[PDB]
């Protein structure tokens, strides 16, 4: 599915 | 108020060290694994770079994800080209200051073909004598040069960004030379280069997918890249990806 770390970095959302 | 070119200069990521251990002998698997581990970190650097890129944060989050997934290899290969051009005039691949692959090291099994590919990019910079500012702008364009076949969630904003950076490449060319009509000849050459990048990178992308999928080669990938590659892999097999060309 969707690439986790890249997503975490781009949203920054707690 | 700071110029856009000067922002591009300040936000450019600093060259990473690989921390390769030159004590142990080189093997194909080890080298490729090291390069991938380095790539992982370089990509994280590129993401942080994108988030500070003027314009970029206005895109929809999903468009951000898309452009970075579609173009990470271009960004990395292009930077490699630049470093190789700057440090060795295109003679060696300068992955990191502590990891330089020269003529001799390329003779390893599997290495020769892939290295020949990456050197092509380098010699392009050599041929065209690209300047730093030209490079910085072209690099941004690469981020914005591959889109899904049925467009983006915020095509509005995308097209504006793309246009700003094209204009910027313009200023960079002018700054090298003045307002001659050789200026548009240069613009052609540099846009021709940007175009030829889809083919060159496509080559690298193929080796990457091959070494990722074919477990018997024992090449390792860090989680960052693995997640991205495995998501991006079906999308490329299904040819659902569209290059934006400047030419015919
Ligand atoms: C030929 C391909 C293209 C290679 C990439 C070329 C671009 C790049 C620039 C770097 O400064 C370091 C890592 C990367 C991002 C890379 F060098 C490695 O990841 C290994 C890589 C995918 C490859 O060598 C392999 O698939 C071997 O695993
Ligand atoms: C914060 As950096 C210079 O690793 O992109």
């Amino acid at each position: 599915s969707r690439p986790a770390i890249l997503y975490a970095l781009l949203s920054s959302s707690l | 108020f700071p110029t856009l070119i000067s922002l591009l200069e300040v936000i450019e990521p600093e060259v990473l060290y690989s921390g390769y251990d030159s004590t142990l002998p080189d093997t194909s698997t080890r080298l490729m694994s090291t390069l991938n581990r380095l790539g992982g970190r370089q990509v994280v650097s590129a993401v942080k770079w994108a988030k500070a890129l003027p314009g970029f944060r206005n895109l929809h989050l999903d468009d951000q994800m898309t452009l970075l997934q579609y173009s990470w290899m271009s960004l990395m290969a292009f930077s490699l080209g630049w470093r190789s051009y700057k440090q060795s005039n295109g003679n060696m691949l300068c992955f990191a200051p502590d990891l330089v692959i020269n003529e001799e090291r390329m003779q390893l099994p599997y290495m020769y073909d892939q290295c020949q590919q990456m050197l092509k990019i380098s010699s392009e910079f050599v041929r065209l004598q690209v300047s730093y500012d030209e490079y910085l702008c072209m690099k941004v364009l690469l981020l914005l040069s591959t889109v899904p076949k049925d467009g983006l969630k915020s095509q509005a904003v995308f097209d504006e960004i793309r246009m700003t950076y094209i204009k910027e490449l313009g200023k960079a060319i002018v700054k090298r030379e003045g307002n001659s009509s050789q200026n548009w000849q240069r613009f052609y050459q540099l846009t021709k280069l940007l175009d030829s990048m889809h083919e060159m990178v496509g080559g690298l992308l193929q080796f990457c997918f091959y070494t990722f999928v074919n477990k018997s080669l024992s090449v390792e990938f860090p989680e960052m890249l693995a997640e991205i590659i495995s998501n991006q892999l079906p999308k490329f097999k299904a040819g659902s990806v569209k290059p934006l060309l400047f030419h015919q």
